[PDB]
Formats: C-alpha cells, structure tokens, sequence
C-alpha cells in the first residue's frame, strides 16, 4: 500500500 | 448548540499536524452543533477547511463506511466525535 | 464468486458518461463477488478505477453515510448495488 | 453549491 493511500473502516 | 460540548474525540488514524487535527475536531463539533444530517455536517467541514487550508478537500461523516482514497502528504484524518466517523482529506 | 449475480444496480447521482458508469457497476460487482468488507471493496474499485481511467479515484463503500466532496468534470458517480452505496470520483 | 461539489446521503 502506497504511502499516501488510506483505507479506512468503521466500527461494528 | 450544546449537545455536542460533551461528545468524545478519537483519532483512529491521522496523517496531520497536531494543530490541524485540532481544527479538524473543531470543525466538527461545530457542524454538528448546527447540523443533524451527515451530508451537511460534511459540507460545513469540508468548506471550512478549503476556506482555512486551501482546496480541495472532501468529507464523509457516517457510522458505517469503508473507504480507500489518496491524499496529499500531512493532508489526512480519520476520527470519531461520538458515535459518528469523520474521514476528512485534501486530494486535488 | 456469484453471490451478487443477482444485486440491483441503482444510480442515484451521476456526473460520467453511460460506459464509464457500466463500468463502476461491473467493478462493484466484481469487488463485492470477492470481498466481503465494505473497506476491502473501497480498495478494488479505486485501484481498478486508477488503472482503467487514470489517477486519482476515491471510493466510499457503506450502508451509512454522507458526503461532500469535489471532482474533475464528469468524474462522479453515487449509487447503490443491493443494499450498499458506492461512491466513486476523481480529484487529483 | 459549486458544479463540480457533490453532497450524498444514503437512504434511511
Ligand atoms: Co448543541
Ligand atoms: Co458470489
């Protein structure tokens, strides 16, 4: 995963 | 008004400055001070930061979401103000 | 693998041309055939978007959110395979 | 609200 690439989840 | 003078702040994941990660917050607890619908909370926020820290950012605010964006170095957070997630970035 | 073979493709907000629309709904589709997690399908579209259509896409995948953001000129596309929302644009 | 902005919000 690129440095300034973000993967986001929320929760339950 | 006042309702959100208690909610909690928590940085899940922020590639910041300390200061703009306070403004963020800021930010927020004030759009959600004025706004009850998620689509305007993120439309203050997003225009308040374009205003304060150039364009162009966006905005999601919801409670279940996944995302994978691309953001400018030291342009990004992703937090909590109460139950709801607030993802905020600069990209373009 | 064919599980979503049978989801309903419905578009609520589009700023893209027919073809690049058929093609967000086939990545979806072929994302959630793979992944279960809305953040994991986030990350097959941008990534197939960035290769079929340039740099930079943006994906939010969920049930509940709302958004505010900016994007080039008919780059834009809101909609929902079965019960889940995709928003996908481009900015940077 | 600019051309090129757009504001979503899921259904309930
Ligand atoms: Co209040
Ligand atoms: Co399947």
């Amino acid at each position: 995963q690129p440095k300034d690439d973000k993967n986001t989840m929320t929760d339950s | 008004g006042s309702h959100m003078s208690d909610r909690k702040a928590v940085i899940k994941n922020a590639d910041m400055s300390e200061d703009m990660q306070q403004d963020a917050v800021d930010c927020a607890t004030q759009a959600m001070e004025k706004y009850n619908i998620e689509k305007d909370i993120a439309a203050y926020i997003k225009k308040e930061f374009d205003k304060k820290y150039n364009p162009t950012w966006h905005c999601i605010v919801g409670r279940n979401f996944g995302s994978y964006v691309t953001h400018e170095t030291k342009h990004f957070i992703y937090f909590y103000l109460g139950q709801v997630a607030i993802l905020l970035f600069k990209s373009g």
